[PDB]
């Protein structure tokens, strides 16, 4: 985006004025590679206890499918992590503040994307801020949470 | 060529932003002159329960239903948001937060522009102009003219495009000042105070009213 | 192995056009009439007007 | 034995392959100076982190 395209130009003045240049920004995405360990399966063992050896692999894949799930989504949430603090989209609560509290650290990230706070779609996090907003609701304050509505999953900003 | 297109769409965005900032500039600065301006700042950063706007409302004593919106910041929106977040007045509930309205029938336009906004830190100040119908006045005179000159004798050519136009803007029941501002005003000019002549004879006349918040 | 092999990565040209990101949609039924746009405009840096007070 | 591998990016934001490595370990998905912002506005790069405790 070439910043400052529209100068005040005005006549009755025939100032010189500084020139510009068109730049092209470059995108970029990582492949990460993953393996398993050379998982024993000799046919043996599960012959002694009367057991099919096939059983080996199917229970094999069974945990596999889950794993490979969990690693793509753990390394999506690590990658995009770092991607904010290291573009700038990053808020600290945890020194100003404790815990999470009652949707007012939404309303601080909405400072951050400004007049597009909307695009915000989700709000991914771990167990514990939950049960922390859940403790906030459960000792709201403020008189706007009854006991019917203390278990919702909103940012009081229509977001999950 | 394709440079030529990205160019134009691009040119399009900053062309209409611009007429949009020099307008709200010049609406600001031509309600503080005609005293159409009301101060929160003292007040924490106004807005508070929305009492800032009826507080600005008051100043259209008989008729404020003329303003029927209120153009602002996105900061001052998420501090009415973080307002409505704790009601110390118990007046919201989890469901009434996010909420455009000023209690009034009037949405509270959202915009991250330059010209709402003043100073940095403390010094940093929110402008909520509340507009009637027909308030702000933008004609483009669409004289717009473009010549690419290549300039050469380098290495390489290079294409130097240039772009020249104009547009007429003006506020209801206001004048502009040229001996305060110039025949070709600049956007300083534009949201300087001092620069607009008060015509209507009662402020109910004139169209806009400009809420200063911290 | 891999180290033997060459690896050209991945490329494009989108060429996507970076905009304005500030809301600047304010005229006519955006602002209901508050703040407008005409297309035509005047002639002469100034456009005075003469009305009855 | 099993082996696989997936492509990672972020919106707005390009992978420094130089610091993060060719092949790089869930510990440099994470390490600093291996994201590069480039959408001018942050507004145009999609996410935001709250650290909260």
């Amino acid at each position: 985006k070439i910043q400052g395209l529209v100068r005040p130009r005005d006549p009755y003045s025939n100032a010189d004025v500084a020139a510009k240049d068109l730049r092209q920004l470059v995108d970029n995405t990582i492949k990460v590679a993953s393996g398993t360990p050379p998982i024993n399966i000799p046919p043996s063992m599960l012959r002694w206890i009367q057991k099919n050896p096939q059983e080996a692999g199917a229970v094999i894949g069974q945990q596999l499918a889950g794993d490979t799930m969990q690693d793509m989504l753990n390394n999506g949430l690590a990658a995009g992590k770092a991607a904010f603090t290291a573009g700038g989209a990053v808020h600290d609560i945890s020194a100003a503040g404790t815990g999470l509290m009652t949707q007012r650290a939404f309303n601080a990230a909405q400072r951050i994307f400004g007049d597009r706070s909307t695009d915000i779609q989700v709000w991914v996090s771990h167990s514990s801020p939950l049960f922390d907003l859940y403790d906030n609701a459960l000792a709201n304050a403020e008189q706007l949470y009854v006991f019917g509505t203390v278990n919702v999953r909103a940012d009081a900003f229509g977001r999950p | 060529q394709e440079a030529g297109a990205v160019i134009g769409q691009q040119l399009a965005g900053d062309t209409m932003q611009d007429m949009l900032n020099n307008g709200l500039a010049a609406g600001k600065a031509a309600f503080t002159a005609g005293g159409a301006v009301h101060d929160i700042s003292a007040a924490g950063t106004g807005l508070m329960t929305q009492r800032a706007f009826n507080a600005a409302q008051r100043i259209f004593g008989d008729r404020s239903t003329d303003i029927q919106v209120w153009v602002s910041h996105s900061s001052p929106l998420f501090d009415l948001y973080d307002n409505a977040l704790a009601n110390a007045e118990q007046l919201y509930v989890f469901g009434t937060v996010n909420v455009r309205a000023d209690a009034f029938g009037r949405p509270i336009i959202i915009t991250d522009s330059p010209a709402l906004v003043s100073g940095a830190a403390e010094t940093l100040r929110h402008s909520t102009l509340g507009l009637t119908t027909g308030a702000i006045l933008i004609e483009q005179n669409q004289d717009f003219d473009s010549t690419v000159v290549d300039g050469t004798g380098k290495q390489n050519i290079t294409r130097q495009y240039q772009a020249e136009w104009s547009y007429n803007l003006g506020v209801n029941g206001y004048a502009y000042d040229i001996a305060t501002g110039g025949k070709a005003p600049n956007p300083t000019a534009l949201a300087t105070a001092a620069n607009w002549d008060k015509i209507s004879t009662s402020i109910k006349d004139t169209g806009g009213v400009v809420l200063v918040t911290k | 192995a891999l180290s033997d092999l060459q690896v050209f990565n991945d490329w494009a040209y989108k060429t996507m056009s970076e905009v304005l990101d500030q809301q600047v949609e304010l005229f006519n039924g955006a602002t209901r009439g508050a703040i407008i746009l005409r297309s035509a405009g005047n002639t002469g840096d100034l456009s005075e007007a003469a009305f009855w007070a």
